[PDB]
């Protein structure tokens, strides 16, 4: 199960990484 | 065991100073600043990202701390940044209030340990090289 959680905190982790990097 | 009085009653004094210094635009430390930002960082990904903190999955005492040094490991599986930081501290947040949630508070003193332990011997090293904490604050404050 777990595995895909912590890809997935991966992910929109990332989308956020990305904002704020952008600004 | 319990200690001064003194260093209790200043704490609290300490506390209410800086909340309203950082609401005026100033800061105690850069502790005082740090956290701040990061508590808004962190209801900013609370807010972004809610569909993803569903029942998150067998929650017991027993394969806890297994459970989460490996959902952490595989968080970071292929480097660190600022978001990913983010994304592992609200991730503590979550079993700490889905614990309580089973009256498992038992288990919230413990998380606050792994986390200490393993921002400070594999997340503390990024973070230093990547500008410092100085850094976040400016990408992520406000
Ligand atoms: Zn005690």
């Amino acid at each position: 199960p777990e595995i895909w959680i912590a890809q997935e905190f991966r992910r929109i982790g990332d989308e956020f990484n990305a904002y704020y990097a952008r600004r | 065991p319990l200690g001064s009085m003194s260093q209790s009653n200043r704490e609290l004094v300490v506390d209410f100073l800086s909340y309203k210094l950082s609401q005026k635009g100033y800061s105690w430390s850069q502790m005082a600043a740090v956290k701040q930002a990061l508590r808004e960082a962190g209801d900013e990904f609370e807010l972004r990202y809610r569909r993803a903190f569903s029942d998150l999955l067998h929650i017991t005492p027993g394969t806890a701390y297994q459970s989460f040094e490996q959902v952490v490991n595989e968080l970071f599986r292929d480097g660190v940044n600022w978001g990913r930081i983010v994304a592992f501290f609200s991730f503590g947040g979550a079993l700490c209030v889905e614990s309580v949630d089973k009256e498992m508070q038992v288990l919230v003193s413990r998380i606050a340990a792994w986390m200490a332990t393993y921002l400070n011997d594999h997340l503390e090293p990024w973070i230093q090289e990547n500008g410092g904490w100085d850094t976040f604050v400016e990408l992520y404050g406000n």
